[PDB]
Formats: C-alpha cells, structure tokens, sequence
RNA sequence: ACCUCGGAGCAGAACCCAACCUCCGAGCAGUACAUGCUAAGACUUCACCAGUCAAAGCGAACCUUUGAUCCA
RNA sequence: CCGAGCCUGGUGAUAGCUGGUUGUCCAAGAUAGAAUCUUAGUUCAACUUUAAAUUUGCCCACAGAACCCAAAUCCCCUU
RNA sequence: GAAAUUGAAAUGGCGCAAUAGAUAUAGUACCGCAAGGGAAAGACAAGCAUAAUAUAGCAAGGACUAACCCCUAUACCUUCUGCAAUGAAUUAACUAGAAAUAACUUUGCAAGGAGAGCCAAAGCUAAGACCCCCGAAACCAGACGA
C-alpha cells in the first residue's frame, strides 16, 4: 500500500529557459577576461560561503565568525551548541585515530 | 524526506509471490514469510542430492522385487552383470523391470548362469 | 546417462548439443536391443552392423529457473543464485537392426 | 589530538612531539635515548656511548610522529649551519 | 590526426556523452547489505 | 608530450632500451593523454636519445 | 609431545618375500612413481599438508606421476599413511613426440601408447 | 536570449561613506 | 557410552594397512642416489623461477585506447 | 604475603616457554679512576622503551643486582 | 515515584556497558606475545587485506649444535 | 593558541510536501499547584468476510495423477567458545558511517606547480575513496513549588 494508484501529475521541464540557456556564460571570466574578475566572484548565496568549502564544521565556525553577530538569538545559541557538539565528534569519535 | 525508497510494494511482492502457498500468515506478513521463502529455497537446493539418493535407493528397490521374483538377489544380479561386462545402470534395470519383463527375465537368468 | 528408448520416444537432455533443431542425429552407443521375443546384449556395447539408433533435434531451450540458495543461521550468510540449464529435446525416429550375429 | 581546532578548524600538532623529535625531511625520525643523562655515575661507559647516541625511529613510530605533527613541520628548511642538511636526504637506497 | 576523424564519424559530443576518465572514480562503499552492513566495518 | 604514433614511439623505447636493461622494458602507452610510461628510471639515457632524434 | 615421526630405515629396506610379492626388481628399479592421494589432508599435521600441496596431491584419487629419487622418496615417505604408490610401467617405452597424444594410463599402472 | 553584461571590476576608487555604520573599519584608515 | 570395533572396520583397517605396506615397498627402491641426484634439474628450476620473477616484474598498467575513449560517443547513437 | 630485577627448580636435546608457584639476594659491595674516546658488524627477555657484545682506530696505562618523562 | 523535590537550560552530558546498525554478487580472510589503576578496554607485535618492487622462499640428506651426569628440535646442498 | 604583516567583492533553491517541513490547523486542546510540558488532524497492507475443521508434528521441500498421506528437514536475530539466554503479535511509515594526516588512482603542468600566502632533490595542483544510532544513574545554574 506504500505506493500510490495514480500517476502523478506530469512534470514538464523548459530546457531552454534563459537560466539553463545561460547557464555557465562568465564561468571563464577569469582566464578570458585577463582575470580582472575570478570565477568565484559569480557565486551568489551565503556571505560566509561564497567560493568556499569546508566540513559542517569548518562551516558552522565560519558562519559564526562572519555573520555571528547578526544572527537571531537562538540560532545563534544552536550554532554555538553545535558547534561544540561537531567539535566533540570529530576530535573524539571516529574509527580512526 | 529527500530520497524516499517508492519500490517498497514490489520488493515486498517479490517475496510474497513465493510465499503465497505457504499456511498462515506466513503467506501473508513479509517478516514471517521472508523467513520460510529462504528456508524453502535452502530446502529446495539441498533436496537435488535426496532427489539422487532416493531414486537410486527407488531403482534398487524395484531391482531388488523384479529380481526376487526370479530367485535372484540384488547383489547377485548386480555384480553378475558387471561380470558379464553388461554395463545397464540401475535407473534402466528397473525401467526393464517395469516395462519389459522378459528382457529382465534374461538378464536374471544370465546372472544366475554367470554365477553358476 | 543410459536412455531406455523407442521410437517416436521424446528424449530431454540437460545440456546443448551443437546441433541444429530438426537434424538428424545417430546415437552410436547401443547397450541393449530388446524386442517382444528376443534381446541384443552388448559387452557392453552393441556393434555398429546391428543396431542403427537414429534422433532427431527437436528443441533447444532452458531449463526453468532453479534456485541455489545457501543460508546459515546467526551469521549473516545468506546468498541466492537463480540459474538456467541448457536443454535439448530429440526424438527417437527409428531403431533397426540388421542380421549381423 | 586535535583534527579539527575550534578556532581555525585546522589540524592541530602535538607540541610534546615536537620538543623531543627531529624530523628528516625524508620522512626520518631522530630522536635521543630515554635516560641518556640519568645517573650516569652508575652506568658502564659502554651503556653510555649508547645512550649518548641519536637514534632513528620505527615506521610505525614515525608514522604515529607524521600523524601527530602537521605540515609546516615536514618542509624543506634551509638552515645555515645545520649539522642535519646531509641527513635530510637518503642516498643509495634500493626499495 | 585520426582521433579527429574518429569524432568526425562519431555522434555528437554533449552533455548526454561525457564520461570521466576510467579509473579517476572510485565507487563510494556505504554500509548497505550483507558485505558492508551489519557491523558495517 | 608526445604527437603522433606513440605506439612507433614505444617501438623505439622498446629498441633503445632493451641492450641497457638485457629484457625488453615493459611500459604504457596512453594513447589518450599522449604519454609513455616506462617502467625504471631511465630519464637520462631517454633524454640523451630524444635530444639525438632531434626533438 | 606429537611431532614428527622419523620412520626408522629398516623399514624401507624390502625382503626377497616382498620382491616377490609384489614383483619389483632390486635391480633396475623403476624410474618413476605413480602417487594417488586416497586419504584426507584434514586432520592431520600441517607438515603433511604442506607436503601433500607440494606434490601435487590435493584432488584424491588423481594420479600423479613424481620421480622415483631419494628426495621425492623422502617427501612421499612423510606422507605415506595418506597415498597409494606403485610404479610407473612403460611396456613400450616412454611415449615418441608422434604418439604423445595417443597415451592411456591403465589402471594396472601402465602408460600404453595405443588408446 | 541574450547573456547579461558581464560581470567587471567597479571601475576607479571606491569611497565608502564613513557615515554609514556598516562599512568596515578598515575601508575608513589611511591604509586604504 | 563405551564404542566396540566391528569386522568391517578391522576389514577396512586391514585394507588401508596392506596398501601402506606396499607403499613401504615402492619406496624401498629408489632409482638415484643422493648424489647422482644433486643438481639434475637446477636448469629447469632455474628456469622456472625465471618465468616466475618475469611475471612478477612484467606487472604494470595496461594501454589506454583514443578509441575506447571516443567509443562512449555511441550512447547516443540514433537513427536520422 | 606478593607486585621490579637477577640466580636456581622448570622444562631431558636451538630458543621460547609449567603463568600461578618453590628457594635464594639486589636495590648493591669491592676494585680501578683510560674501570677512556670513537667506531664496522651483531645480539636481545617474543612490540616499543630499554638492555647487551664488539673488530678496526685514537689515547692512556702495561672489573667481578635495578626506575622512563616532566620537573627541580 | 525524596539517602535528598520539580522544571528548564548547559545537553545530542558521559557511558571501556547493553541493544541496534537497512540493496545484490564474488573473492581473500583465524587464537597468538608485551605493557597497561590492566585483564568487559586499549596500544604495540603477530596474523589479516589491498597495491607495489624485487629475488629467492618453504620442504630438507649429510655435516654441525655441553659439560655438569625420550619423542624430538634447530640449521640447509639437493629436490 | 596569537600578533606584527596581508586585504574579499557583492531574490534564489540538484530544500520538505501532512509521521516530512516550523511544535504549530496551535503554544490551542490536553497534562501540571506552578515554573513548565505539549498534540492530533485535511484531501487491492495487516485484520476479517466470501469460505471452520481431518491422524503426523519450524509447517516447507523433493515430489506426485492426486491437497494430505511417503521421504528429508533442531525457527530468525543478537550475545556467549558452541547449544542456552536476549528481542520480536502483525502491517504501514519513519529509523542509524558525518572527516582529516597520509597514501593509491585518474587528469593538468612539470624543475617547477598553484588564480599571492604554500610546497618542491619529480614535484605540485585538482578530483575520486574512508571514520554510525538509541539508552543511564548523575553534576551544575536559574526558576517553580508548604
Ligand atoms: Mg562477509
Ligand atoms: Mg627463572
Ligand atoms: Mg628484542
Ligand atoms: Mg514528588
Ligand atoms: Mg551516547
Ligand atoms: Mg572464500
Ligand atoms: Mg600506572
Ligand atoms: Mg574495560
Ligand atoms: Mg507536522
Ligand atoms: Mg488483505
Ligand atoms: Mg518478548
Ligand atoms: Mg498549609
């Protein structure tokens, strides 16, 4: 019974809408554009992580390092627990040593 | 709820069709009928060997009953043959048995005189 | 194996042939020849001059899928195989047997 | 030790390893003998020529000190006088 | 040389054709069935 | 970076190389990447050698 | 203790009976064993084992043909309790390259060149 | 469709207001 | 529950006995000494070591093929 | 009562071992004050730590029982 | 529900302890010394797996291994 | 676990879709003296019935003309050295391997690599692979309670 008795409603995808027409435009714009501009630079989401990669735990310390101090109070106080929480994971668990 | 596994119903019937002859809700519950579905298929892989013994144990039988109606024994028959460089099996001795009774009947006279 | 066989006798055997379907075949392997008053007795083979056994390649399929499973308790041993066996049916045509004694 | 700091989010070395080992930049570990200036009126000069020695480490022992230290001290260092630059290197060395 | 030939007969390279390079990516073991679950390692 | 018939190229490794090692060597070729790996070192004769071809 | 047992010479040194009985000639042995395996490695030492691997022995009843020399002799002598000898009879001579493929080792130990 | 102009370098210096109390320290020195 | 040792295993014992004791036999005869022994087939054991240390040292990564690379082209391969 | 080390039983014949256990003695004493310095090659108490032996060379003369790191 | 109330928070406390740890198929895969506030754990060793390099490895015939006063073992040309 | 020093530009979803996503239809109902806790839900599965049962037994398998009768067959998981012990009425849904130091593999470039910093006596850069879930008695802080 785990499955429905319907098909579900069609799903109808534009390939060539102007996002996915444009999609990677600028993504040289270093190497052609005498790297005025790195590449990074066209990324657009969260301050703390534009052309940027960590772990949840590396993530975690630079959002509270960069944007801490704007954050709500009790996001800011689950940041902090979590935080110390992946800290205890990955200094004292794990297979390896 | 990223990924939810949507297949559950046919991998469940992939069990059940091979447990819908079973007694009980063991045809019925996949947790009691995955585990009689994997003990009747470890049943039906071992039982090739006993499918082998019991026909020959079958064959020797019928051997044994079609040569005792001509004051044979068994191992009398068998080994007289072999001496006589008849190579018949088992399975084709009691197929001769059933089936051809007076080309037995030569073969169990033809034991006897070897032997004798 | 040893076939007890006749004519117009079906015969299934577990493996292929390398034989075209409908060629006909001669089995050259002749232990017995029994007829309503007398048998031929080979030691242990008849001879090629008295019986001429004929078949015919009537089919080439595969078996019904058999299970292989293998299960043992309390260590997580659990394996399945599902494996189909050749097969091919001949028909006996004929038996003759020529008066070579 | 510490894989990840909680200020940095770096690895961490163990500075105890560090004040007692020296590393060849080959992946060498030399290290003094436990006890080499400890009651030494008592021990035979034999016994104190060996204990006077710099002393190589094991592969699993210098894989526990690679593990413990990070990086920065596992770079080629150009000191002046080094007494260790014709040790940093391996020479002659089948397999 | 010939490998410009080759593409010249072959279908046309897409985003449908690419492949990475054999061997540049191991498969990802997670402890799933009999093998790697259980006790999982 | 090797253009061409790498598998001529391997040819001639082969050839120069077998007098030194005494056994044909055993080696590579990436057709793809265009390179050629030989097993051992033998950067120098290989250099002396491709420096004679004239590359 | 168990360990291994040193077979005392006496005891492959064959009597005029045993020539007899068995129809060997001191003189001239044969030159070469034929070695079936017709017992289980399993439950016995890890030297047998090891010396049953070397031999070539692991299928049983497979015949195996080894050189009838003191050092073969003294790996077949470990091993014995787990083998059946008997020599390699050659009534027309070891096989010529033009009937190597016609050969048949009869099960009274002879390699006929006729199959 | 037509890409969008591509992303430059604001051209010449860049003077944050020092009213503002949201621009960085560092942006308001002599440094900079 | 003490066990008793029937006719068919003293047989069966018997049999196993009587083939160990011409194994004693066959081994009381061999056909080289020791020392005509020594050395007779180091040549051939020297060269089958040879074939073994070659394909221990002829291990090595196979080619790759421009044509094995551009073959994946075919997954979309279609009928004009 | 013992906990470390050494010697003997306790292992008949390379080593290892009867742990637990039995007896004994050492946390040394005597000697010398090159009884120094260096250095091939080895042993090893089944890991490591530690502990042994040592040619050649240099220099004087002309050996028989334990404890790491840190810290002072 | 007091040998020390209840609630919230620190808090996903900690647990060398208990329990659990989800597709298919193949393959390799075994008891073992030391130290340890240590014997319900761990680290090293041994074993184990994968990849790699190279050339010898196992078995062993003699010869050889103590005086005090057994079965066997070690070692290695051959094979 | 620093600092000197160095100096980043600027309306969307490879998110969930009613056990998910907010606790939320709602801090409501309900529970508590209180502080507090805190929901649910809206659009032929199991269980039965049609149709109780037939000697014998992990309930099946080999079969067989034939359901049973014949022959073979000491449930599963986990924990024990191994069988005893643990867990499981059953269905549906949910429910548990997160990552670096090196390595290895595959690219790039190569005595140099890397889009400053770093490494380099073939290295350097990039990617791929690998480190679970539930559970105490507790401790402390601040409230709430005679
Ligand atoms: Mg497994
Ligand atoms: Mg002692
Ligand atoms: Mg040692
Ligand atoms: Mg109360
Ligand atoms: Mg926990
Ligand atoms: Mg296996
Ligand atoms: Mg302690
Ligand atoms: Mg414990
Ligand atoms: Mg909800
Ligand atoms: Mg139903
Ligand atoms: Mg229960
Ligand atoms: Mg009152």
């Amino acid at each position: 019974i785990g499955i429905r008795l319907t098909l579900p409603p069609p799903k109808v995808v534009d390939r060539w809408n102007e996002k996915r027409a444009m999609f990677g435009v600028y993504d040289n714009i270093g190497i052609l554009g005498n790297f005025e501009k790195h590449p990074k630079e066209l990324i657009r989401g969260p301050i703390w992580l534009r052309g940027w990669k960590g772990n949840e735990l590396q993530r975690c310390i630079r959002k509270r390092k960069m944007v801490g101090s704007r954050m709500f109070a009790d996001d800011l106080h689950n940041l902090n627990k979590r935080i110390r929480y992946l800290y205890k994971h990955f200094n004292r668990h794990g297979k390896f040593r | 709820l990223r990924n939810r596994v949507t297949d559950r119903y046919f991998r469940i019937q992939e069990v059940l069709k091979h447990a819908r002859h079973f007694r009980g809700r063991k045809n019925r519950c996949y947790r009691l009928a995955v585990r009689t579905v994997i003990r009747a298929f470890v049943k039906c892989t071992k039982a090739r060997y006993l499918k082998k013994k019991n026909m020959r144990t079958l064959w020797i039988n019928r051997i044994t009953a079609a040569s005792q109606e001509h004051g044979l024994k068994y191992p009398a028959l068998i080994g007289n043959l072999v001496k006589c460089q008849v190579e018949l099996n088992r399975k084709v001795l009691a197929d001769l048995a059933i089936y051809e009774p007076k080309t037995f009947k030569s073969l169990a006279a033809l034991a006897s005189r070897r032997r004798h | 194996r040893q076939w007890k066989v006749t004519s117009e006798d079906l015969i299934l055997i577990g493996n292929e042939l390398d034989l075209a379907c409908g060629e006909r075949i001669r089995l050259e392997k002749v232990l017995l020849v029994g007829a309503d008053n007398f048998t031929l007795l080979g030691k242990p083979l008849l001879g090629k001059d008295l019986v001429r056994v004929e078949a015919t390649v009537i089919e080439k399929t595969e078996s019904w899928p058999r299970i292989i499973m293998r299960f043992r308790k309390r260590k997580n041993f659990k394996k399945k195989r599902i494996v189909t066996t050749p097969q091919t049916v001949l028909r006996i045509n004929s038996i003759e047997i020529a008066p070579c004694l | 030790l510490t894989y990840f700091s909680a200020r940095k989010g770096k690895r961490k070395t163990v500075k105890a390893v560090i004040d007692r080992f020296l590393r060849l930049h080959c992946g060498l570990w030399v290290r003094r003998k436990a006890g080499y200036k400890k009651k030494l009126w008592k021990k035979t000069p034999a016994r104190k020529k060996r204990l006077r020695e710099f002393v190589f480490c094991n592969k699993t022992q210098s894989k526990l000190l690679d593990k413990m230290t990070t990086s920065f001290w596992k770079r080629r260092n150009w000191y002046v006088d080094d007494p260790y630059q014709k040790y940093h290197d391996r020479t002659n060395l089948k397999v | 040389a010939r490998a410009l030939d080759l593409l010249r007969g072959l279908p046309r390279v897409s985003l449908a054709n690419l492949k990475p390079n054999p061997g540049s990516k191991k498969p990802e073991r997670r402890p799933r069935g009999r093998r790697r679950g259980r006790k999982c390692g | 970076k090797v253009e061409g018939d790498i598998w001529a190229l391997q040819k001639d490794v082969e050839d120069f190389l077998s007098p030194l090692l005494g056994k044909t060597p055993v080696t590579q070729v990436n057709e793809v990447t265009g390179t050629l790996r030989i097993k051992g070192y033998f950067d120098q004769e290989l250099k002396a050698w491709l420096l004679e071809k004239g590359f | 203790k168990f360990t291994r047992s040193r077979i005392p010479e006496k005891v492959f040194q064959a009597s005029p009976e045993d020539h007899e009985k068995y129809g060997g000639d001191p003189q001239n042995p044969h030159k070469l064993h034929i070695v079936t395996r017709i017992k289980s490695t399993r439950r016995r030492p890890y030297w047998e084992k090891d010396i049953i691997k070397m031999l070539g022995l692991e299928k049983a009843h497979t015949p195996q043909v080894h050189k009838n020399i003191p050092s073969v002799n003294a790996k077949l002598k470990v091993v014995k309790h787990l083998i059946r000898i008997k020599p390699l009879k050659l009534p027309q001579g070891l096989p010529a390259e033009e009937n190597m493929s016609n050969t048949c080792l009869k099960s009274t130990g002879e390699l006929v060149v006729q199959w | 469709y037509r890409a969008r102009p591509p992303p430059r370098r604001r051209p010449g210096p860049r003077w944050p207001d020092p009213e503002d109390l949201l621009t960085p320290r560092w942006q308001l020195g002599p440094r900079y | 529950r003490p066990r008793f040792v029937s006719l068919r295993a003293k047989q069966n014992m018997i049999r196993r006995l009587e083939i160990e004791a011409e194994n004693h036999y066959w081994l009381s005869m061999p056909y080289m000494t020791r020392e005509q022994e020594r050395g007779h087939a180091a040549v051939r054991r020297r060269e089958a070591f040879e074939a073994i240390k070659a394909a221990a040292t002829s291990k090595f990564p196979p080619h790759r093929f421009i044509a094995d690379q551009l073959d994946h082209l075919n997954v979309t391969k279609k009928w004009s």
